[PDB]
């Protein structure tokens, strides 16, 4: 019950830095997925301009 | 209300009016300054001043950079809080402490907006929004600023 | 990725390093495969040796060149 | 040759040509400039009209290179598109883009020319037969069967093995090809070129004794040449191989390499022709290009054209527009992984992602297709354990998830096999491997009567009497 | 009798002066203005030619503020660029970018002045001596030591520390230096060039009485000037530096903060000037501005410039294009992290990211080059652990994992140092760290003599002597 | 050195230059590659001399593309 109980103590730790890490994985997406959209269309404006 | 001017501009304004109300009550702020007084300014959103400027110069069809701000932007919030200053003793000592307050989107500190105007300040207060939900108000992250 | 292979060799480097590419490209599959098990047999754990001498012969000092000779 | 234009402006490969105000060159047809060399010599530049502007004057892509060209210069105008010459005295030679000899031979006979700009079949003409044909390589015929008189992809990044896996189709299947062979090379390495060529006089198809006997006609468009070329090089060759189609009525062979290079040159010349740039910036043209190259590569009922041609993939990004506009268009997209070319494994093809429309039970038989989703479901489930053995290890798998972790190990090793053209980079001889064999021994691997067998028995093997006899010299190697 | 201008347009601090067809002025030679205001009559409208536009016509750009400029007032071709006084006359001085006096003192003395468009010196000319160079710091001295006589670089964003670490570069160096050093201050805090003007007043180094004595000369165009000012400010302090240099044949050190903000700059008016820009919005010729200051830092046959720039890096983002075309002019680079200052370790040097030229045996020795082999392959292990111990932790890692990971949690903390000046943040005293002692100190932790120590004994001591006895009061305070 | 040639366009020299330097270089090579010499050149940094000639189109005023770079 000692081994099953360390491995229920370190399933949990796993499972919730698993978390703090899939927030932080889910923030730094959507600021390259922003940024890709912006730098996207920024070069199409500029082409649009320029013919 | 006794010693306090307030600038207020809406949402419903024109971005010229938001880009313009900073340079305004920092004018008032600096009238007190150099008669000797000593003033304090606080500006409520920089980041919506720097959104009302970006307004303006993609109608004026201006080459925008990061997030679609122009190359201006750092030098729009550093004619701002280059302003605030304790004076030297030889023109009366004066002084305009600047609080200007940024809003981040879900703690990005290296966001265009908010590390701009970190570059300019000399310090920040970090407000956690961790710390806010938890009822521990006021919410100063107190380790990182 | 080298597109013209061994034809850019000569016999003796043919021979020998003929081989060589994807052999360590298979054993660096299965190094970092063998970190997931606890207990791997002989068969792997001779072919995790073999593969980590592999690698030592390709480390050099800066501007002291091996001649072909010494290379193969 | 009687319209006479004078040049306008020249910015890049992009030229403006002024005509006489009733009379101009319709859009495609090919602009002679009367240019002139470094010594003062009289030198023919081809132009191909792209667009008139109004103001007398029309806008024109060169197909050489531009530099040495004046603003003022003569442009005749022959009133037609580009005609090639095509037929049997097209064999065993190598054309430019105009079908200009380059092989430093005789003068190619052009009684019969065609020119290169033409519509697709109508949808009348357009076969219903579904047929497959056997290519000597396992993954291609177990999991993605090639279909004969079909559009073959072969997509992936700089460096995974298109070119490689596509000389080993004119290795295996050209010389027992029934009729002509045409290779576009458009936009490539001029060392891959004649490369190309010295295989095709070892191999006895160039037949450089008795040239027009031989079963092959060359085209290259390489790197070197300027955009106007690389655009034309695919119409070229296409031309090419549409007349021993239609008029020889005879199975043709199209190897294009690269259908990526076709997609990049009308990009380079997009914005100088006034065009605003499309997403990722692209022709705002891209699939009426690929549309109309595509639509002419087609088997009908007189002739059969299969084309097996490579895409190249940008950085590995499948989402870009010049690989996702040619999915549509074939019968087998064969995907080769980065990821597989990095362990060694070769022919690098992605079995799950390398699909094709031939792999039904109507068309293979049920004993084929029930061990290719056999073997695709396992490379499936490993596929989604590589995360959780990375994380928690082999230990933490049932005893059915090891057991198909073990096996999809050993699948993945069966798929690689040595080639032919690989001898200098395998370092081991090819093998050709049936269909039968390719079959027998992946229902071997699945049913589990290999499982004592180590995994590295399975690597580049061609038959599984290979795999089986690499175990045994693993085995007596072991114990010395 | 020199040609008059009529400006013709007013677009930000970028001005259109229509001359007469005869005579039009070079490009980048200087135009005064006349301007004109309420009270007085100032000529302080300095512009400088960019683009001849044709119709007898320039496009300049202003060193000032362009309020209060009428379409329509004469301009005054100087006849050549701008020029700024040059000399001993400038130590102890500090000046605007025309070369004007700031500090409320009496007028230079002119005599001597020098342009501050100057070509290269020559391929010919270059000294290739690579001597090192002692900063007194930790991750300096050992990981990436600097170069004497030639580019370094700051790398970080926000708030990591680039002001105060070469505020350290200052305190350690430049007194101890045989010869003038330059500041230029390039839009920059104003607040930080009056307390550093402050800081060489009371450190001795501008002294108040005979100034002319000094050995700093100070050049500030900070963030409140307009943008053609902050362009033409790193010139005007690089033309004073390589005064020293050519004439004086003196050893000049030229710490810029920050050059990021001359590329900003750069970029700001090369919208105005309608050009199309290049990536991110930048100005098509971000490498030719960039490549036309670091060349002519260089240092010669005659004397030699060290040039330390402070380099801000956009979003924490080192692949923006003004971060990267500067990484090729320099012979050290020193990457600072913001992950490393969020956990508070200082100086906030990324040891793997930061680099140099001169770590290398025939240069810093074989004992010095084989330890910061061990210290990078030691942090590079347990750079790629940090997945393994994100999820699990450290309890499933191996035994030689757990003691790679044991010393490099200890190489972080010993690569951390207090500072001189950052006794005004924490109150600890700096600790001055000389490269005998680090290359001992790390000596110490790689052959496991002191893995009994705990790991907060490394952190913020100077020697590994200090990680010793703040190791026994941890151990002894129960 | 005895049988190195060596083209070198720093950073302060104008775009054009640093555009032609490759070009320099290999038409050299193709001297020696032409009279039965076999050659060898390096480019150091390629990348170098396609911002050298983005900022040339850039200032002709041609139409970008990714990266602002020209379509050629
Ligand atoms: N079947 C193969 N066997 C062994 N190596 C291969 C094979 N296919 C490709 N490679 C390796 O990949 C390299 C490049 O592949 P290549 O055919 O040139 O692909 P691409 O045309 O996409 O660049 C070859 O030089 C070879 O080193
Ligand atoms: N060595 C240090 N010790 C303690 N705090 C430091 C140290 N270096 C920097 N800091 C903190 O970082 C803050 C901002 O650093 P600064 O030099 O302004 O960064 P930047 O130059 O990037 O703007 C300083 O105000 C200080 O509080
Ligand atoms: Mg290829
Ligand atoms: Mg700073």
């Amino acid at each position: 019950a000692s081994e099953l109980a360390a491995r229920m103590t370190a399933m949990s730790n796993a499972t919730d830095n698993a978390n703090e890490l899939k927030k932080t994985l889910s923030i730094n997406y959507n600021r390259a997925r922003q940024a890709k959209i912006t730098g996207e269309i920024l070069e199409i404006v500029a082409g649009a301009n320029a013919c | 209300m006794e010693y306090t001017i307030v600038v207020a501009e809406t949402a419903d304004s024109p971005a010229t009016l938001q880009y313009l109300a900073p340079y305004t009550g920092a004018a008032l702020a600096e009238y007190f300054m150099y008669r000797e007084r000593h003033t304090l300014i606080i500006y409520d959103d920089l980041s919506k001043q720097a959104q009302a400027y970006r307004q303006m110069s993609l109608l004026l069809r201006r080459p925008p950079g990061r997030e679609a701000y122009p190359g201006d932007v750092f030098y729009l919030h550093s004619r701002l809080l280059e302003r605030a200053a304790k004076l030297s003793s030889l023109l009366g000592e004066g002084s305009m402490t600047a609080l200007p307050i940024v809003e981040t989107q879900a703690g990005d500190v290296s966001a265009y907006i908010p590390t701009n105007v970190i570059s300019i300040t000399d310090g920040q207060i970090f407000l956690s929004a961790d710390l806010f939900n938890a009822g521990i108000r006021p919410a100063i992250n107190v380790g990182i600023s | 990725v080298s597109r013209v292979g061994s034809a850019a060799q000569i016999k003796a480097m043919k021979k020998v390093a003929g081989k060589l590419k994807l052999e360590l490209a298979q054993f660096a599959e299965l190094e970092a495969f063998a970190q997931f098990a606890s207990d791997l047999d002989k068969a792997t754990q001779n072919q995790l040796a073999r593969g980590q001498r592999l690698r030592e012969l390709l480390k050099q000092p800066q501007s002291a060149p091996l001649t072909v000779e010494e290379q193969v | 040759k009687k319209n006479l234009g004078r040049i306008a402006q020249i910015i890049g490969p992009v030229l403006d040509v002024a005509f006489p105000p009733g009379k101009m060159p319709n859009i495609y047809n090919a602009l002679i400039v009367k240019g002139r060399d470094t010594a003062g010599q009289p030198m023919n530049v081809t132009c191909e009209v792209q667009q008139l502007l109004g103001n007398n004057r029309v806008r024109a892509v060169a197909m050489s290179a531009t530099d040495g060209l004046t603003r003022g210069m003569e442009v005749i105008d022959t009133g037609a598109p580009l005609s090639v010459p095509v037929g049997g005295a097209t064999l065993g030679r190598i054309f430019n883009v105009l079908g200009e000899p380059v092989d430093n031979l005789g003068p190619v006979d052009t009684r019969t020319t065609s020119p290169i700009h033409r519509s697709a079949p109508a949808f009348t003409q357009l076969d219903t037969k579904l047929s497959i044909f056997e290519t000597g390589i396992k993954v291609v015929d177990l999991l993605a069967p090639y279909r004969r008189g079909g559009k073959i992809g072969l997509f992936g990044g700089a460096g995974v093995g298109k070119t490689v896996l596509i000389m080993e189709l004119i290795n295996n299947i050209a010389k027992a090809h029934g009729g002509v062979s045409v290779f576009g090379g458009v936009g490539e390495r001029t060392r891959e070129g004649n490369d190309l060529y010295m295989e095709m006089k070892e191999s006895g198809v160039i037949n450089e004794q008795n040239i027009a006997e031989s079963k092959v006609a060359l085209v290259y468009g390489q790197m070197n040449e300027p955009p106007g070329a690389r655009m034309r090089v695919g119409l070229t060759a296409l031309t090419m191989a549409e007349y021993f189609r239609d008029v020889n009525e005879q199975d043709v062979l199209l190897f294009i390499d690269n259908i990526f290079r076709f997609v990049q040159a009308g990009s380079e010349v997009s914005a100088l022709l006034g065009r605003m740039p499309s997403a990722v910036g692209y022709q705002p043209t891209l699939s009426t290009e690929m549309g109309s190259l595509q639509e002419r590569i087609t088997s009908t009922k007189e002739g059969s054209i299969t084309s097996i041609q490579a895409v190249y993939v940008p950085a590995d990004d499948l989402t870009d527009p010049a690989p996702a506009t040619t999915f549509a268009h074939l019968d087998a997209t064969t995907v080769l992984s980065r990821g597989l070319a990095a362990k060694g494994i070769y022919p690098a093809v992605d079995p799950l992602d390398s699909t094709s429309t031939m792999l039904q039970p109507r068309i293979v038989g049920e004993e084929h297709y029930e061990i290719a989703q056999r073997v695709k479901e396992t490379l499936q489930r490993y596929k989604e354990l590589q995360d959780i053995i990375a994380i928690l290890g082999l230990d933490e798998l049932s005893e059915e998830d090891r057991l198909t972790v073990a096996r999809a190990r050993k699948i993945e090793r069966f798929l690689s096999q040595p080639f032919f053209v690989a001898e200098v980079f395998t370092g081991s001889p090819g093998k050709y491997v049936g269909l039968a064999e390719t079959i027998r021994g992946f229902q071997l691997i699945l049913s589990g009567e290999l499982d004592s067998l180590p995994e590295q028995a399975f690597y580049l093997v061609g038959n599984i009497d290979e795999a089986t006899a690499k175990a045994m010299n693993l085995e007596m190697e072991s114990k010395l």
